[PDB]
């Protein structure tokens, strides 16, 4: 049961107690799958206008 | 209407509780999957504890306690039975045991040696057991003990075998006492008053720990193997009546007084002990469970702890009283429709 | 500002369309006149969803009323609320469509169909963020059937990117004005399937039922029925019109009700089936999930539920509806599938309709719902096997083997809905 | 000093962040127009509330926060509020249509087109910090702009400001307060897509808290109203340390070094005590030894769990009130020999304490009565899995039947995106049971 690095202020205080010792993408790829994914919506609704001129 | 789900089909007891529980014309039994559920007969191993308590306004309840698998491992209990201090390692109903890991894998071993060569030095009698969780061997030598460990590939104890066993007469034969004991969500704790000995049909022998009849009292290995199964009572099952009426004959003396007592002690410490760490008194879920104690008893009439069973059989004449039991005090105490327990 | 674009077409369309608008200007307020003469400023709060403002803080509902011939319109504009549309929105013609699918959608309502988009398409411009459009009409009759489905198709390929509901009334034999209903409605809800985001699928042999063994009226008259439909479509939409714990618009609504895009053919309900003892909210919950207050003439009990939403009205208990839900639940535990967790869903609105100090209305997305299609299925078939009645529609144009799709097509919509409900 | 910036999104975390902000203020003695007359430093300062709060030559103290939603009518209540001068306009950003409760239409049909604006409001906050230090994140796990707009977000933030932490607080769903069926796949979806660019991640579970409220303040049916103040309360203990002069958590770095020893294991457990209704008459103040074991009751956890059956990483107590070192040891050592508290084996066992002699600030005319101290546990323990767990089984339900599917493809995300989140999930599950669990 050690109390260890205990600071104190005006405000409180803090403390630590050891009861026991121990034993990404880039700017480029965000756009590329963004503009992806608007590509897929629009061949999705070209097919939807193929069919409805159909 | 009250629903619940069957997730252990091989279970002779909770297979008659969900017969009653449909005979009572207010429990509807639902598909294993449906998480709509306001009782769940879990499966043995994995039980998905982790997603009980979140249907929004169903009361649900379960018949295990999570993490009492520490009393129902052999392992398990020998470790927890060492490090708590309620029972410590001085504890004097469990028989002196040893965690051995097999070599091909903390461990116990030269602890395990160091006892085991004190007794062979001081005279004393020096026959160990060793199990996990056929797989058991009993021998005098250490060197057997510890090479049939190695063979093998999980944890194994070995435990000091007792020598010197109360023997029922006629037959010379050794036995073990079987307890049911009923845990409710609000960790009362019920033990059923009936109890059974697994009683062996073969004369005690002890020059020959090889042939291991009339040193396990198995029900199994007595069907199997014992030429005088069904001698003395039918099925090797001992009721406590008969039994309570040859202590009074044969040793002046009453179950009650001169078993049942450690019995009660021993149970409720296993029990208690366990308490803080698996009660679900202010859990989003509750628990039940049923436990079977397997007792042992010697010469000077001192009962021993031998193991606790999680998932329990029970014997074939007390299925229906047992089980309406279960209902009556585990599963109508949470869902009230529209003793033979006595309470430790 | 979730402005949504109210279409009604043809006979039945659009007397069920202008029951809908008497019974909602009520609601907030609106008299005949278009002038606000409420005590709530609940009324006014989402009045935009509906009614467009004009000069004199007027409000002009956001409804186009469309007909082959002009006589139920003549009888709108003579109606309580006759005055209060917008007399542009009127869009007829002369000729009728003889209760012809074909008419509807290829001959008669071709020639009328781009003056609907026009005024469609003015409603539109002036929305600042158009919500969705919604449908009335019946599916055995010619117009509503036929140019109903002609338009929405039209909608879909102007404005693909927006929801598109329907109320649809479905033929029946029990209460039917000609023997080409089958043909007309299997032609039609092909159109459905593949068009629209939602469909209320309004059984008119429930409604006459509920009017007859429940209402207890011995001669039912379709302004009986169509006050039923009045109310359920008000209960409906009472989310999108009033505040409450519910903020979505139409395309949140759907999301969480359809889970699959061709399974969107809904059951309504609504509690109580019209007295001054207030029902409790157990009695409100029993009856709303009761068979005989559904409106498409299916038994719950003959499929399952993929999902549910009930909407409560009235000063009452949120923790007693939340307690009487799980409790019906219980009770058809079984008829609920397993798949779709927390599939059964609710809100209350404190304002109760008129009349009423509460009620409830009941969408069921349940599988079935393909004994409708079934009961639709043999009747076409009846008649299709012979080729009977089939000249009037070849007479427009038609082969037979268009019937022979779109028998085809709903087969396999009675197929799509028996494989869930084995799921 | 080093400034923090909070970014609100969708309905969740812009009503949760109104409800903060409106404490902040109350703890800081800010008012409503802004004006701060404890502040002697006009027009600037460095102090500690600085971190949250910049200054304008006239006096007014400005969050350093962004609001973002897909649609306006929550943000609207922000504009008109009771703290509308608080914030200007380019703080607050709104779209036109929402997600619609649809991950892909948050992160790709909107998302892309607003997620500019969104770093551009963003930048103007941080060219006005001289050292920001990183990012607050609020939002629901269940929306389709709280769990799409954020993870594109997130992504963007990474590779805008590399360097800066950034912490989230998400609303984890629950079916009693929520009217969708589809959030177990927005969960997965966000969860997996941010997980790699959030450090330290506060799970509250809407079930949690409703059961709180409920239980402790006798609301029979809470709102979300109720449910935000609550959260609030507990949002200000994790933000306290970071707000005034103090030695624990006093940077976001620190909450990755004291409570994530393994990064992909950040999710805390965070537990609150006391929670006393304001309508009780009067009420016995609770000791430091009670509201201290109140922290290891499920009652009291913000996510509903077993930490009995799990093993800890890190333990951080922060006490707000009527504290002193003296009370906080006896209660833990007492606490010690009654509870099952496991640590890994590779961590020491122990407790950072944090106290501030504050008490706990209120809402007038709330729900929450004043108390004399206060206490919230934040512990990493493997425990949480079990939400995981539980979302990850909704999510296979359905997912097994391509329930609601096609409205994300429809939108443009492909099937595989699903298959890949889950995977991630899975790999997570296994990564707790590891570190967790004995044979
Ligand atoms: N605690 C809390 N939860 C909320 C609040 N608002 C919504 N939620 C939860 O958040 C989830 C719904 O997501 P929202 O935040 O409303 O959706 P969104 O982020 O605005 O995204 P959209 O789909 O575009 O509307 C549900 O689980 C709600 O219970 C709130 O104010 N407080
Ligand atoms: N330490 C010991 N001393 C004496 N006999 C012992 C013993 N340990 C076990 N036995 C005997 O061996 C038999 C089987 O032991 P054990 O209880 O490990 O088997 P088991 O796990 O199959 C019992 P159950 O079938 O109820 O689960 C017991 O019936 C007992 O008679
Ligand atoms: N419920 C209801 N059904 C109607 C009404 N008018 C017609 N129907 C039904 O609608 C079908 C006839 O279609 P109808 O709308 O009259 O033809 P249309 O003018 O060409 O669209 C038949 O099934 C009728 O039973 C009505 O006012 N209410
Ligand atoms: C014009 O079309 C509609 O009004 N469609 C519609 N209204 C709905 C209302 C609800 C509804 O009231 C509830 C949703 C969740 C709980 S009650 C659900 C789906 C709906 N679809
Ligand atoms: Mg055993
Ligand atoms: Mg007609
Ligand atoms: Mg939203």
């Amino acid at each position: 049961m050690e109390v260890i690095e205990l600071n104190k202020c005006t405000s409180g205080q803090s403390f630590e107690v050891i009861l026991k010792p121990p034993s990404d993408p880039s700017l480029e790829e965000i756009q590329k799958k963004l503009e992806a994914a608007e590509e897929r919506r629009k061949y999705q609704e070209a097919e939807l206008l193929k069919h409805l001129a159909e | 209407m009250y629903t619940f789900v069957v997730r252990d089909e091989n279970s002779s007891v909770y297979a008659e509780v969900s017969r009653l529980l449909l005979a009572t014309g207010q429990w509807k039994r639902l598909r294993k999957d449906n998480p709509r559920f306001n009782l769940m007969l879990g499966e043995r191993n994995r039980l998905p504890f982790g997603r009980l308590g979140h249907e929004p306004g169903l009361v649900q309840l379960v018949n295990y306690y999570r993490g009492a698998d520490k009393l129902c491992r052999k392992a398990s209990l020998v470790k927890l039975i060492k490090t708590s201090p309620e029972l410590s390692e001085s504890c004097t109903w469990f028989p002196e045991s040893y965690v051995i890991y097999p070599t091909n894998l903390t461990d116990e071993r030269e602890v395990f040696l160091a006892a085991y060569n004190r007794r062979r030095e001081g005279r004393e009698g020096n026959v160990w057991i060793a199990k996990s969780s056929e797989g058991i061997l009993i021998s005098s030598e250490a060197s057997e003990l510890l090479d049939f460990i190695d063979e093998q590939g999980q944890v194994h104890v070995i435990q000091k075998y007792l020598e010197k066993p109360l023997l029922l007469e006629p037959g010379h034969r050794k036995f073990d006492i079987r307890s049911w004991v009923l845990v409710d969500h609000l960790y009362n704790i019920y033990l059923y008053r009936e109890g059974v000995l697994r009683t062996s049909s073969e004369p005690y022998n002890s020059a020959n720990f090889q042939d291991k009849t009339c040193h396990l009292t198995n029900h199994c290995i007595q069907k199997e193997y014992s030429k005088n199964y069904g001698r003395y009572e039918e099925g090797n099952e001992m009721f406590f009546e008969e039994f309570n009426q040859y202590l009074m004959d044969a040793l002046n003396t009453t179950l009650e007084n001169s078993i049942l007592l450690q019995i009660k002690h021993i149970i409720r410490s296993c029990l208690m002990c366990i308490e803080p760490a698996i009660s679900t008194k202010h859990l989003h879920y509750q628990s039940f469970q049923l436990f079977g104690f397997d007792f042992m008893v010697d010469e000077e009439l001192k009962v021993w702890l031998i193991e606790v069973n999680g998932a329990p059989a029970c014997a074939q004449k007390l299925y229906a009283e047992l089980c309406q039991g279960i209902v009556d005090v585990a599963i109508s105490s949470v869902f009230p429709l529209a003793s033979i327990f006595i309470k430790l | 500002m979730r402005e949504i674009v109210h279409i009604q077409a043809g006979q039945c369309g659009n007397q069920i369309g202008a029951k809908f608008w008497e019974v909602i200007s009520d609601e907030h307020g609106i008299d005949p006149t278009g002038s606000y003469h409420g005590d709530s400023d609940l009324q006014l709060e989402r009045i935009n969803v509906y009614y467009n403002e004009a000069t004199g803080n007027k409000y002009v509902p956001r409804a186009i009323l469309v007909d082959l011939e002009p006589g139920t319109m003549d009888s709108v504009r003579s109606g309580p609320f006759g005055q209060i549309f917008r007399p542009d929105n009127f869009v007829f013609g002369q000729s009728g469509a003889g209760n012809n699918w074909a008419k509807g959608h290829y001959t008669e309502g071709a020639e009328l169909v781009d003056s609907v988009l026009d005024v469609v398409r003015k409603e539109s411009e002036s929305c600042d963020c158009l919500q969705g459009f919604q449908l009335t009409h019946s599916l055995g009759g010619g117009t509503g059937s036929g140019m109903g489905t002609l338009l929405i198709s039209k909608i879909r390929e102007e404005y693909p990117d927006r929801i598109m509901n329907t109320f649809s009334v479905m033929p029946s034999p029990k209460v039917s004005d000609t023997v080409v209903e089958p043909y007309n409605a299997t032609l039609s809800v092909h159109q459905l399937v593949e068009n629209t985001d939602e469909t209320y699928c309004i059984d008119n042999e429930a409604l006459y039922d509920i009017c007859f063994r429940t209402l207890k009226l011995t001669t039912p008259t379709y302004g009986d029925l169509n006050h039923l439909v009045s109310a359920t479509m008000s209960g409906v939409t009472t989310c999108l019109r009033f505040p409450g714990q519910l903020n979505a618009d139409l395309r949140k609504l759907a999301v969480n009700m359809v889970p699959f895009p061709r399974l969107h053919f809904f059951m309504p309900g609504f509690a109580p089936l019209t007295q001054y003892r207030a029902l409790t909210v157990p009695e409100l919950t029993q009856q709303m999930f009761d068979s005989k207050n559904m409106m498409a003439a299916c038994d719950p009990r003959h499929g399952r539920y993929l999902t549910v939403a009930a909407i409560f009205r009235g000063r009452m208990s949120m923790k007693e509806v939340d307690e009487q839900m799980l409790n019906v639940q219980n009770k058809n535990s079984s008829y609920f599938v397993e798949w779709i967790p927390n599939n059964v869903k609710t809100a209350v609105c404190d304002i109760p309709p008129r009349g009423l100090k509460m009620s409830a209305t009941f969408i069921g997305n349940s599988t079935a719902i393909q004994e409708l299609f079934k009961r639709i299925s043999e009747q076409f078939t009846a008649m299709f096997r012979r080729k009977a009645f089939l000249h009037w529609y070849t007479g427009e144009g038609m082969d037979e083997m268009e019937f022979t799709e779109a028998e085809s097509n709903m087969n396999d919509l009675v197929s799509e809905y028996q494989q869930y409900q084995d799921a | 000093m080093r400034e923090c910036i909070s970014i609100h999104v969708g309905q969740a975390g812009v009503q949760i962040g109104n409800a903060c902000w409106e404490l902040y203020c109350l703890e800081h003695g800010i008012q409503p127009d802004g004006q701060m007359p404890s502040d002697k430093t006009i027009g600037g300062g460095d102090d500690s509330f600085n971190t949250f709060f910049s200054e304008t030559g006239a006096g007014k103290h400005v969050p350093r926060a962004v609001f973002v939603d897909l649609e306006p009518t929550v943000i609207d209540e922000v504009r008109t509020g009771t703290y509308r001068q608080l914030f200007h306009p380019e703080q607050l950003i709104t779209g036109k249509e929402d997600a619609a409760n649809n991950y892909a239409r948050g992160h790709y049909t909107i998302g892309k087109e607003i997620i500019d604006l969104v770093l551009d409001r963003i930048r103007k906050l941080a060219d006005q910090c001289t050292g920001l230090q990183g990012f607050l994140v609020f939002h629901s796990f269940g929306g389709g702009t709280g769990s799409g707009f954020t993870s594109l977000l997130m992504e963007r933030l990474s590779v805008d400001y590399g360097k800066k932490s950034k912490l989230e607080f998400s609303i984890y769903p629950a079916p009693q307060v929520s009217t969708a069926v589809v959030e177990p796949y927005n969960s997965i979806l966000t969860t997996h897509t941010t997980l790699e660019h959030s450090d330290c991640a506060f799970m509250v579970d809407n079930e949690a808290i409703y059961d709180i409220c409920r239980r402790n303040l006798d609301i029979e049916r809470p709102t979300y109203t109720n449910l935000n103040r609550l959260i609030s309360q507990i949002v200000s203990s994790i933000t306290a340390s970071l707000r005034f002069d103090g030695a624990l958590n006093v940077d976001l770095t620190e909450f990755q070094t004291n409570l994530v020893p393994y990064p992909r294991i950040h999710f805390p457990l965070a537990t609150y005590a006391p929670v006393i209704s304001a309508e009780k008459a009067y009420h016995e103040q609770l000791s430091v030894a009670e509201i201290t074991n109140a922290c290891f009751e499920p009652a009291n956890q913000m996510v509903k769990c077993d930490p009995r059956h799990g093993k800890y990483m890190a333990c951080c107590l922060l006490y707000r009130g009527d504290v002193v070192p003296k009370d906080v040891n006896a209660a833990i050592a007492t606490i010690k020999t009654k509870r099952s508290i496991q640590f890994v084996d590779w961590c020491p066992t122990g407790f950072k304490v944090g106290i501030n002699y504050q008490p706990p600030t209120v809402v007038p005319g709330g729900d929450l009565a004043k108390v004399q101290r206060a206490v919230c546990m934040l512990s990493n323990t493997t425990a949480i899995a079990e939400a995981w767990a539980r979302l990850d089984h909704k999510f296979d339900l359905m997912y097994a039947k391509r329930a609601f599917v096609h409205w994300y493809v429809g939108e443009g995300m492909e099937e595989g995106e699903f298959s890949e989140a889950r995977e991630d999930m899975a790999a997570l599950e296994k990564d707790y049971e590891e570190v967790g669990v004995d044979s």
